[PDB]
């Protein structure tokens, strides 16, 4: 890649949900979900094996 | 809760008989999954959304207003967007932004390489060039 | 001298060239529904899509 | 074996026959014209030419 | 990569310095900042060639 | 996730992963008189013979 950058889950501010939308994000990254997830969607799915 | 989402695959997608259902059970994805378990984990009952004009969000120039995903949710119109909003520092000043669920970057596209057609001479190409210059010397 | 036949599920969730397939509504497909294998849920994703 | 003629940025900046581009307005064109690196600099040179 | 993870700048719970530090670690990145001090802390005094 | 809980963390001003780290390949260098090679040494003295 030629540079860096992250999608995240956006809340208003101020709002009660971030912290644990925040921290339910980390759970998934730590728990491997989001990997798993990644690899269902763009893998398993995919049509060139 | 409304959860605001952009239609863009994988992230979000109708199911093959999406007109015959209703609710979240319309939609497919990575991100309906993400919003699952974001949901499961914090203990919220969500309904899907589509923003209406399908962008990501920007502001403005003239009238400064937020459009998007990100005009919804500086507008109260929802509650949490689980979908490929990259963080930036603009949006960022206007709304919470968690940590990557996914990281990326800038790469390059290009065709897979494919047989070429032989050259003329390529019946030269099992030895180097060198080779066949010595063996005239 | 160096082919080699199709020899395990393995073998069919990665290749795309030849399809696979189960009766309808019975008990394999009930089975490859509730796999949580790499491979089998890989095949069913394929066989479902 | 198949060898593909590009396997970084750098290759894309020295070499001249294989073109490159991006969408006509986005995140992609706006760092590339921002870019004070020396070879995302030369490939931004190239694009706008 | 098996995984992905990050670094960031850590501040105390409550800090005033805590969105500060956020805009300018994001600024910085939109910048090219960082990516100027990793290439070089890396390879601009890399060692090898 | 941990961490996450006790201090304020800023965006992640730099990705990484767990990677593998390999020996370099070491370079071939063929032998002035590598076209032997095909054929083990006592083949060439019992040819002579």
């Amino acid at each position: 890649n030629l540079d860096s950058k992250g999608y995240g889950v956006a809340t208003p501010k101020g709002s009660a949900l971030g912290t644990p939308v925040n921290l339910a994000v980390l759970k998934l990254s730590e728990q491997g979900i989001l990997d798993k997830l990644k690899n269902k969607w763009w893998y398993d799915k995919g049509e060139c094996g | 809760i409304v959860v605001t989402t952009i239609l863009e695959s994988p992230y979000v997608m109708y199911k093959k008989n999406h007109e015959q259902l209703e609710g979240n059970e319309r939609y497919e994805g990575y991100c309906v999954d993400l919003a699952y378990e974001i949901a499961k984990h914090v203990g919220i009952k969500y309904k899907l959304s589509i923003v209406g004009d399908g962008k990501y969000g920007a502001r403005d120039p003239e009238t400064k207003i937020w459009n998007g995903m990100v005009g919804e949710l500086v507008y109260g119109r929802a509650d949490i967007a689980v979908a490929p909003l990259t963080i930036t520092l603009v949006r960022e000043e206007v709304i919470d932004f968690s940590k990557p669920f996914m990281s990326l970057g800038i790469s390059i596209m290009i065709k897979k390489p494919q047989k070429s057609k032989p050259g003329v001479f390529s019946f030269l190409d099992p030895l180097a060039y060198e080779i066949w210059m010595c063996i005239v010397f | 001298r160096m082919v080699s036949p199709i020899e395990s599920a393995e073998d069919l969730a990665k290749q795309t060239e030849i399809a696979y397939g189960t009766l309808d509504s019975g008990s394999t497909k009930e089975f490859f529904r509730r796999s949580k294998i790499a491979v089998y849920e890989k095949m069913w994703s394929y066989m479902k899509s």
